[PDB]
RNA sequence: AUCUACCCAUGGCCAGGGUGAAGCGCGGGUAAGACCGCGUGGAGGCCCGAACCCACUUAGGUUGAAGACUGAGGGGAUGA
RNA sequence: ACCGGGGUAAGCCUGUAGGGAGUCAGAUAGGUAAAUCCGUCUGGCAUAUAUCCUGAGAGGUGAUGCAUAGCCGAGUGAGG
RNA sequence: CAGGUAGAGAAUACUAAGGCGUACGAGUGAACUAUGGUUAAGGAACUCGGCAAAAUGCCCCCGUAACUUCGGGAGAAGGGGGACCCACAUGGCGUGUAAGCCUUUACGGCCCAAGCGUGAGUGGGUGGCACAAACCAGUGAGAAGCGACUGUUUACUAAAAACACAGGUCCGUGCGAAGUCGCAAGACGAUGUAUACGGACUGACGCCUGCCCGGUGCUGGAAGGUUAAGAGGACCCGUUAACUCCCUUUGGGGGUGAAGCGGAGAAUUUAAGCCCCAGUAAACGGCGGUGGUCAUCCUAAGGUAGCGAAAUUCCUUGUCGGGUAAGUUCCGACCUGCACGAAUGGCGUAACGACUUCUCAACUGUCUCAACCAUAGACUCGGCGAAAUUGC
């Protein structure tokens, strides 16, 4: 999606109003959706069995993968531990790209986010003399991932940004009640100058859509601020 | 009552409909049908000497008792207040403890289980027949006879009665629902009670269709006609004398009853009319 | 009155698709109600449209295929 | 792979889906006479998936038959 | 009677069973005529007039104005997607056999692997100029007039603003009624009974017209010449410049007559006698106070300006604008004492219209301005073989 940042409410009017005069830009506002991952909860194995016997090249493939819950910011692994070539090394391949494909789409439902920080570790598969090909293999390979993905829970996670919050030495209690009544956590409260406060403190990202304005607003025009993404959380 | 249609066509604007309050059964006794079919104006010469009417649905005629003379002293019971297409009315149908089942026009007021006697020794609930000399002065009476013997004639509409203006000798002086003074026989029966259906003259019917559906054609007017088929265009009306309207026939306005009748040594007063 | 106008008795016909009246039930409102939403329901000289019935425009015909038609479009089509 | 067959009534059995229906006794002149029939009034026993009536269709029989995809030979055309 | 594939369909296209090639032909790029098709650039400039053509057309999502009788307007308008392959998907839904479960065991009930059928959606990919590819299949918006609406109408030049209509008003009819058909008997009205029937005019619906019970009428019935307190809810009372004439007595009433302003409270409804009041009005009236808006009460023939109900209508006897380059319909505002009429015959009106008039968008051989293609004729050959007309 494309997002428009505004400094506050009449700015974004002016140039939402210039957008569609001056470039004629129709456009209708819409909900910011915050970056999201997904990770395993727990470890699992899958089983894939895939039989497709079309016009073209009859397709038919088994895979069997193993997947371990692994620490946010491992990334994506793979091991093989296949045994005597049961499956042909050109297809391994066409299983990875199968697997890195299906756990793009996601695990969870049709709206599965994309499932980060996973190690796939490929084990067992049956080979056909003629029915082995590479889009056979992919499916077998993710639906190997489908199988494994349904025996145990997936967690869902979402990015924490490190949040500096400068406001008056005044407004510093202000601050910590509300950021106290948005889960946020107070890392410190840093004298940004004689007036200001400069405050150390991570918060969730769907926190921080509204925080410019509402910052402002409290602090009448001395509310300014500083979002970096740092790590990701599980749902509370 | 009254039940209006919601103005979702434009046949069905102002639109109402009789609500079928007082109606318990919607079939008749069968022995009590006999078969009726329509003319359309016509007589016995084929020719339409009556306008305006054909077509319309299809009814039954139900055996009304005008005549109830038959049974006296013995009592008998309301079974169902039903519909009647041949008339304003309701017709009520009565179980004789005798074991006769007979029609009569329901009056107001009456519900089902009521008892309905008749004779001189009856009271003066609403149904009860009575020979007008034992109905005291002063009651709403409907369905009286004119001759002693001759069966009812007058007040059979719907919310119609009349008024029982006194006695004198031989002759019971009465008033009519039209508004005149008129001397019957005191040996003339009549049922006490006004009838029902008051609501029937607010039914608006809405549609053409509708009335075509009553049994009656369209009226053309005089004025749209031309000289060789109605005697309008010629001496006006309007506002200069008094030869508004012509009849088709030619005849211009003015009274009607013929004069020198039996009957007018009867009548005590005519009708009056224009405030 | 075997054409046509109107009426009378007795039969028949009206593909397909929409909209969604009263009534009934639940919920809200209220002291009770007006009324408001959600379901059933399937009204109506209701809507779109074949058969069927008409005849608004236009071209042709005009010693015609026809002493009133044809081709394209057109109106009604559960109702007087 | 393709082509052609992949049939058979009324009637007679059975009585399903659906629909409908209280039963017994007494009295009674109302039904041009008379009625055990029909109405009307009293009671008694009944709410039963009890019973009866009606009833599409399924199933059996009709049918060891009839018909049929095809296969054979003849020559007017007969025959299987 | 109603096969198959697409399709919502008995539409349309193709086709099965079945049935036909139907009765003058054979040729030939003439003009011209008819019916089809296409067209550069422009796009109504054509014309009385967009006549005729062209255009839109389906399904699924989204989104819908003035106004309104709250039903509509509405499919308003406007925007996006539509093919094939693969995956989700051994999924979902429908049906239901085997297996299984249960019961009053039977033409029983529940669940139901398999089998068959079948959408809709998401993701990725492939192809074309084009994916509702053919056939089939709404043009849309605005303004004025008339008619409320669906209908009917001059078979054969007029379908409409004409007729009808639902609603309204008046008149007649007390009952083998009035009316009608018949010389009559008789019949329809009607197996009806004044909330009914017949005749006349008007024609949905909505909105603005005012003053009041003495005499005389009419009418029903004691409301009443005498009337119990209380129920019954506008005024009088407390409060007056200018005047031209007045009537009374410790200030108010007419004419030219200006505005004003509150609270004690005026009778139908509740009881006694012949006569009566009361109900009704410009239908027997009636035009004057009082207050409003039938309340004490005062005025017989005149629907008659009633009232002076600012939506007023030729009202260019002008001053203007809006629309077009050039303005018709029409739209607005101001003058014209006299015109000029509708208060029950006149202004309004959503919805509806093969109705009349106009504007805009889209679209096009209507046009600038015509060209080309095929059929059916014309034309050539063979066969059959007319007609109107006709002093020569
Ligand atoms: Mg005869
Ligand atoms: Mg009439
Ligand atoms: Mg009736
Ligand atoms: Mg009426
Ligand atoms: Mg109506
Ligand atoms: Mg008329
Ligand atoms: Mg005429
Ligand atoms: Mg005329
Ligand atoms: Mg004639
Ligand atoms: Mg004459
Ligand atoms: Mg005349
Ligand atoms: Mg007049
Ligand atoms: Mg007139
Ligand atoms: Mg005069
Ligand atoms: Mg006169
Ligand atoms: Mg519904
Ligand atoms: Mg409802
Ligand atoms: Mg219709
Ligand atoms: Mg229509
Ligand atoms: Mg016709
Ligand atoms: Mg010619
Ligand atoms: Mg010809
Ligand atoms: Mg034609
Ligand atoms: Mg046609
Ligand atoms: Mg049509
Ligand atoms: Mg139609
Ligand atoms: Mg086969
Ligand atoms: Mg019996
Ligand atoms: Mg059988
Ligand atoms: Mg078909
Ligand atoms: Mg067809
Ligand atoms: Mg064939
Ligand atoms: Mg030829
Ligand atoms: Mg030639
Ligand atoms: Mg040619
Ligand atoms: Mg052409
Ligand atoms: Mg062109
Ligand atoms: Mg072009
Ligand atoms: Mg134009
Ligand atoms: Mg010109
Ligand atoms: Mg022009
Ligand atoms: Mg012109
Ligand atoms: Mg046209
Ligand atoms: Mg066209
Ligand atoms: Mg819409
Ligand atoms: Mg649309
Ligand atoms: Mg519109
Ligand atoms: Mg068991
Ligand atoms: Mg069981
Ligand atoms: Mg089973
Ligand atoms: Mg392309
Ligand atoms: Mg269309
Ligand atoms: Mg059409
Ligand atoms: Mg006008
Ligand atoms: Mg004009
Ligand atoms: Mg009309
Ligand atoms: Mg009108
Ligand atoms: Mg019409
Ligand atoms: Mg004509
Ligand atoms: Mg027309
Ligand atoms: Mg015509
Ligand atoms: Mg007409
Ligand atoms: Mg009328
Ligand atoms: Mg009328
Ligand atoms: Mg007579
Ligand atoms: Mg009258
Ligand atoms: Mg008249
Ligand atoms: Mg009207
Ligand atoms: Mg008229
Ligand atoms: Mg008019
Ligand atoms: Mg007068
Ligand atoms: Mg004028
Ligand atoms: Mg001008
Ligand atoms: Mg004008
Ligand atoms: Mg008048
Ligand atoms: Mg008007
Ligand atoms: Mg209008
Ligand atoms: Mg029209
Ligand atoms: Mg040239
Ligand atoms: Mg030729
Ligand atoms: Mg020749
Ligand atoms: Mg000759």
């Amino acid at each position: 999606q494309i997002v428009l940042w505004c400094m506050g409410e009449a700015h974004a009017a002016v140039v939402l109003d210039a957008l569609s005069r001056r470039y004629g830009v129709s456009v209708d506002t819409v909900e910011l959706r915050v970056p999201l991952r997904e990770t395993f909860a727990g470890k699992a194995t899958g089983h894939g069995r895939h039989v497709k016997q079309s016009g073209g090249h009859g397709q038919y493939a088994v895979c069997d993968i193993e997947v371990e819950p692994l620490p946010e910011g491992s990334g994506f692994e793979f091991v093989d531990k296949v045994v005597g070539g049961a499956v042909p090394r050109q297809f391994i391949p066409s299983v990875e790209k199968g697997v890195r494909a299906q756990m793009e789409k996601g695990v969870t439902g049709e709206s599965g986010y994309p499932v980060v920080d996973i190690r796939v570790t490929l084990f067992d598969g049956k080979a056909h003399s003629v029915d082995s090909s590479d889009f056979a293999f992919q499916m077998a390979g993710a639906l190997a991932l489908r199988d494994a993905a349904a025996a145990t829970k997936i967690n869902l996670l979402e990015p924490v940004d490190d949040v500096t919050i400068v406001v008056p030495d005044d407004l510093v209690g202000t601050i910590m009640g509300d950021l106290s009544g948005r889960r946020g956590r107070v890392l410190g409260t840093d004298k940004h100058d004689a007036d200001r406060t400069v405050i150390k403190a991570e918060i969730p990202e769907v926190e921080l859509v509204r925080y410019a304005i509402d910052l402002r607003s409290m602090s009448h025009g001395a509310g300014q601020f500083r979002r970096s993404f740092a790590r990701y959380e599980p749902m509370p | 009552g009254i039940r209006k249609y919601k103005p979702t066509t434009p046949g069905r604007r102002g639109a109402s409909v009789s609500d079928f309050a007082e109606i318990t059964r919607s079939t008749p006794e069968k022995s009590l049908v006999r078969p009726l079919h329509g003319k359309g104006g016509r007589n016995a010469h084929g020719r339409i000497t009556t306008r305006h009417k054909g077509g319309g649905h299809k009814r039954a005629y139900r055996v009304i008792d005008f005549r109830r003379h038959d049974k006296d002293g013995v009592n008998a019971k309301v079974a169902h207040i039903e519909y009647d297409p041949n008339r304003t009315a309701n017709i009520a149908l009565l179980h004789y403890l005798d074991g006769e089942k007979r029609y009569i026009i329901a009056p107001q007021g009456l519900k089902q289980g009521d008892v309905i006697e008749s004779g001189a020794n009856a009271d003066i609930k609403p149904g009860n027949n009575l020979p007008l000399r034992n109905i005291p002065a002063g009651t709403v009476i409907h369905a009286v006879e004119l001759r002693p013997g001759g069966g009812a004639k007058l007040a059979r509409s719907a919310g119609v009665s009349i008024q029982l203006l006194g006695k004198e000798g031989t002759y019971a002086a009465l008033r009519m629902p039209s508004g005149e003074i008129r001397r019957v026989d005191v040996r003339c029966r009549a049922t006490v009670g006004e009838v029902g259906n008051a609501e029937q003259s607010n039914i608006n019917w809405g549609k053409a269709g509708r009335m075509r559906w009553k049994g009656k054609r369209p009226t053309v007017r005089g004025v749209v006609m031309n000289p060789v088929d109605h005697p309008h265009g010629g001496g006006e009306g309007k506002t200069s004398g008094g030869r508004h309207p012509v009849s088709p026939w030619g005849k211009p306005e003015g009274r009607t009853r013929k004069p020198n009748k039996p009957s007018d040594k009867l009548i005590v007063r005519r009708r009056r009319t224009g405030k």
